[PDB]
C-alpha cells in the first residue's frame, strides 16, 4: 500500500476516462451504433433524440454489465473492506471480468492482428493477452458485430420499401416518391411487431 | 394559465401561420396545375416548364397582398407580448 | 511500457513520502540520532516530488482532453 | 554545462504542452484519423462510430506504429537521462534523430524542396542535415497528401455500390426512388463481409512501412 | 531618458501579452488562415484536416514568409538593444519600421484613405509618416479582401466538378441521385493530382 | 422602422432579383418548350431531351449577359450600402 | 442595419435556385454553389470599406 | 480587381467544363435520340429502354476519352493556382 | 536566419549559467573559502532568483499566446 | 489628437524619471555629497516604490480587462 495522497491523486485521474472506460470496455459502443443504423432506417434522422438514444444505451449498458459488475463487487469491493486482499491484487482481481467479457466478445482475427502489430510473439495462452492487444481489438469486434445487426435490422425496412415503390410502379405511377408512403407503414410495422422489445432482447441475448 | 389556453394559444397561432402562408402555398398550387392541365391538352411533357410559372406568380403574390402579411404578422406579435404579462402562471 | 513508467515515478514519489513520514514520526517519539533540520528537508523535498507529479498529472489530463475534443 | 534543476523542470513542464501538437505533426495520428473522417463519409453514415471511438482508436493505432521509435528513443537517449550518464540538452539533441528519420522517410521531396527554397535555406549537403524547421511543415503536408489518396482510393468500392444500385433502380423505371437509402445497408454488407476495419487498419500500418 | 530595468521588463511582459493580436493583425497569418478554412469549405469535407493541424501549418508559413522582416528586426533594432547600443524606446522605434514598411507593401490606398478621412487626420506628404493606428486596421481590411479574393478563385475548379458530374449524371434521367457523394472523391482526386497542398502554399507565400 | 420603410426596400431589392433572373429563366422556358414540341410533332418518346439544349442555352444566356447583370447587381449593393447609413433614420 | 445586409445575399441564394431548379439540376445544393459568388459580391463592391463607410456614417 | 477579369475568369471557366462534359453529353445524347427515333418508328412503347445503352455509350466515352478529360482539367488547375499571386490588387 | 529556438536555448542557458555561478559561489563560502564575502553570495543568489522569476513568467506569457492561438476554430 | 498610447508612454516615462532621480540621489549620497539627507533619500525611494506599484495595478487593470473584451464570442 502507497500513500493515501498519492491514492487521491490516482483515483480522480482515474476518474477523468470514465468515457475512454465506458466506450472502450463496455459494450456501449455497440447499442449506440445500433441504434444510430435503426433510426437511419426508418428514414427519419432525429425522431428520438440524441439525448434519448444515449440514455437508453445507457441503460442497456448497465444492466448487461450487471454480472460482470457483480463479479466485481465479489472480488474487489468485497474483499477491499475485509483487507485479505486489497490495492494491487485486487483492483487487478476486480478488472479480471472485465478481462473475460472482453475476451468473450473479441473475435481472434482482431487479437491476432493487434499481436503482430506489437512484436509479441510468445503470446500462447488465451487468459493472459495484455491490454493493449485486447482493448482496440474488442473496439473493432464491437465495430463488426453492431455493422452486421445495423444490416440485420436494415433488412425488414428495405423490404418493406422496395414493396411500396413495386405496388406503386405496377399501379400505373411513375412520379409518386415511395418514401412518404412507406415511412406510416414502415412505421406500423415497427409498432405492431412491437419491434422495440424484441431487439432489446436480442442485444441482451447477443451479450 | 389553463390548458385550454396554452392550446388556444397553439391554435390561434399556427391559424396566423396558416393564413400567411395559404395565399402563396394556394397561387402556386393553381399555376402548377393550370400548367399541368395545358400541357395534357397539348399532350408536352417537360418537367421544367412547369417550375417557370410558378416563381413569378409566387413572387407577384408577395407584391399584391405582401403589406396584409406583414400588417397581420406584426399585429399578431404585438397583441400576444402586450397579452404576455396576464396569461403568466 | 508507459504505464510501467508512470506506476514507477507514482511509487518513487510515495516512497519519498512514506520516507519523509516515517522519520518525522520516529524523531516524534524522541528517536535518537534523527535531527530537526533533516526533517524538514525530507518533508520539504516530498513536497516538492508531490508537486511536480501533479503538475505532470495535470498536463497529461489537459493534453488527453484537447487530443480527445478533436472532430475526427 | 547541464542545465539547473530547476531549468530542467520548467522545460520539461513546458514541452509537455505541447503533446497534441507533436501528436499531429510528427507522429501517425494525422494519417489515421483523416481516413476515418473520410471513412465514415464513404459508408454513408456521417454519425457512422461515435467521434471518440475513432480518436482513441486511432490513438492506438498510432502508439503500435511508433513503438519502434519509442522503443529507439527510449534506449539511446531517455535510459542514459535515468541512469545519469547525460544532460537534457544532449538528450533533446540525440532522442530526436530516430523521429527524425521517421518523418523523413514519409516525407516527400517536393514538399521539403519547397519549404528549403521558402526559408532561405543554404545547400543541404544529405539528407542529416535537414533542419527540424523545414522537416515538420514538408512533413504534415506530405501526410495530407497521402491521406487525401488513401481516402479517394478507399472511396471506390462504395462508389461502385452506388452506381450500380441506382442504375438497377432506374432500368427498371423505378426513377423517383433515392437510391442512397437502399445502397447504405449494401454498403454496410461490403463493410462487414470483407472486414472492413481489420483490411482497413492492416494496410495503414503497412502504409506507414 | 533611458526606461529603468523595472519599467522595461513590465514593458516586455505587457507587449508579450499582446501577441496574439500582433500575430493576426501584423502578419500574414489571417490571410493563411481564412484561405485554409474555405479550402477546406472548398472540398465538401469540412472537418477533414483538423484545425490544430491547420493553424500549425499557418502559423510555420506565417514564420517563414515574416524571416526577412524578423531578420531586419533583429540586425537594426534588438541587437544593438541586446548589446546595451540603444535604449528600449528608440529600438522599438527603429523596429517599427520593416514591419511597417510590410504592412503598407500589402494595404490598398482606398482603406488608407478611409480610415485617414474617418480620423480627421491632416495631409500626410508620402507612405513615410503614417501612424500605427491608422495603418493598422487598414492593413487588416486589406488582408480580408485579398483572402476573401484568393478564397473565392480556389473555389472555381471544384465548382466546375460538381456541374460536370451533376450534369453528367442529369442527362442520364438519374433524377434523385444526389451530385456530392460523387464529387467528393473526385474533388480528392483533383487536389491530390495537382499536387494541391504544395501549390496552395507556394501561391500563399508567392503572393507576400 | 416601418411596414412601409421595409416593404418597399424588399419590392426594390426583388425587382433586381427578378431582372437578374429573367434572361436565364426565358431562355430555359423557351428551349425547353420548344424541343417539346418537336418530340410531340415526331411522337418521340423520351424525357431527358431537353436537358442538353437547356445546358448550353443557359451557358450561352450566361456568356452573352454576364457583364449586364453583374454591374447591374454591383451597382445595386453599392447604393444600397452608401444608403444604409440613412436607413436608421 | 443587419437585416438589410442579410438582402444583397438573400437574393443571390434565390436567384441561384431559381436558375438550377428551373434547368432541372434540383438535386444540387444552392448554398455550396452560391458561397462563391457571395464572395465574389462582397469583393467586387469592396465590402468591407463601404461597410465601415457606413457603420462610421451611421453616428 | 475589376469586374471584367472576373467575367474573363469565369468565361475560361466554364469554356473547360464544356470542353469536359460535351465528349459525354453528346454521345449520351446521340444514343437516347437514336433509341428513340428507332421505338417512334417500331411502335415499340416502352421510355425505359432507352436508358440501358446510354450507361454503356457514357461508360465506353470515359474508356475511350477518360484520360484527356482528366489531363486538360489539370492543365486549368495548375494554372489557376499559379496565377493566384498575380489576379489580386 | 534569426530563429526562436535558439533565442530561447540562449536565454535558458544564460537563466541556468547565472543559476550555476552563485550556487557554485556559495558552495566554496560554505566550505571556508576565504576570498569571498556573505554579501556578494546574497546578492548573487537574489540576482539569480530574478532572473528565474523572469523566466518563469515569459514563459507563462508564451504559453499563454500559444493555447489562444491553437484553440482556434480556421 | 488625444491618442491612449501616448498618455500611457507619458505615465510610464514619469514614473521611469521618479526612479531614476530616487537612484541617483541615493548615489550621490552614497558616494558622500554634502547636501544630501538620508530622510529626503528614503522618502524619495519610498515614493518611487509607490509610484510603481501604482503603474503595475493599472497594467494589470488594464491587461484583465482587455483580455475579458477580447475572448467574447462575437
Amino acid at each position: 500500500s502507497w500513500s493515501l495522497s498519492v491514492q487521491t491523486l490516482v483515483f480522480i485521474t482515474s476518474l477523468t476516462f470514465l468515457p475512454a472506460i465506458l466506450l472502450m470496455m463496455t459494450s456501449f459502443t455497440r447499442i449506440i451504433i445500433v441504434f444510430g443504423l435503426l433510426r437511419n432506417a426508418l428514414g427519419t434522422p432525429s425522431a428520438p433524440p440524441n439525448q434519448v438514444l444515449l440514455g437508453l444505451a445507457l441503460f442497456l449498458t448497465f444492466f448487461i454489465m450487471s454480472p460482470v459488475i457483480d463479479k466485481i463487487y465479489v472480488d474487489a469491493y468485497q474483499p477491499f473492506s475485509e483487507q485479505k486482499i486489497s490495492m494491487q491484487e485486487a483492483l487487478d482481481k476486480g478488472a479480471q471480468p472485465l478481462r473475460a467479457f472482453m475476451l468473450r466478445q473479441t473475435r481472434e482475427a482482431d487479437l491476432a492482428l493487434f499481436a503482430r502489430l506489437a512484436n509479441s510473439g510468445p503470446l500462447q495462452g488465451p487468459e493472459a493477452v495484455p491490454m493493449r492487444i485486447l482493448l482496440p481489438a474488442y473496439v473493432t469486434s464491437e465495430l463488426k458485430t453492431a455493422f452486421q445487426i445495423g444490416f440485420t435490422i436494415f433488412i425488414p425496412f428495405l423490404i418493406i420499401d422496395l414493396v411500396i415503390a413495386s405496388v406503386l410502379m405496377a399501379l400505373g405511377m411513375m412520379m409518386v416518391p415511395p418514401a412518404t408512403i412507406a415511412l406510416p407503414f414502415k412505421l406500423m410495422l415497427f409498432v405492431l411487431v412491437d419491434g422495440w422489445q424484441l431487439l432489446m432482447g436480442s442485444l441482451a441475448q447477443s451479450f | 394559465m389553463t390548458p385550454e389556453s396554452v392550446m388556444m394559444m397553439g391554435t390561434e397561432a399556427m391559424k396566423v401561420a396558416l393564413a400567411l402562408a395559404a395565399p402563396l402555398l394556394l397561387v402556386a398550387l393553381i399555376t402548377g396545375l393550370i400548367i399541368s392541365i395545358l400541357q395534357a391538352a397539348t399532350q408536352i411533357n417537360e418537367m421544367t416548364l412547369s417550375f417557370i410559372p410558378k416563381i413569378v406568380a409566387v413572387f407577384i403574390a408577395i407584391i399584391v397582398a405582401g403589406p396584409w402579411m406583414l400588417n397581420l404578422l406584426l399585429d399578431y406579435v404585438r397583441t400576444l407580448f402586450s397579452n404576455l404579462p396576464y396569461i403568466i402562471g | 511500457s508507459f504505464a510501467g513508467q508512470l506506476h514507477a515515478a507514482l511509487d518513487r514519489i510515495s516512497d519519498r513520502q512514506a520516507a519523509a513520514r516515517v522519520q518525522a514520526e520516529k524523531f516524534t517519539l524522541g528517536e535518537p540520532g534523527i535531527a530537526l533540520n533533516d526533517v524538514m528537508a525530507d518533508m520539504q523535498k516530498a513536497s516538492v516530488s508531490m508537486q511536480m507529479g501533479i503538475q505532470v498529472r495535470n498536463k497529461l489530463v489537459a493534453a488527453y482532453q484537447e487530443v480527445m475534443s478533436m472532430q475526427v
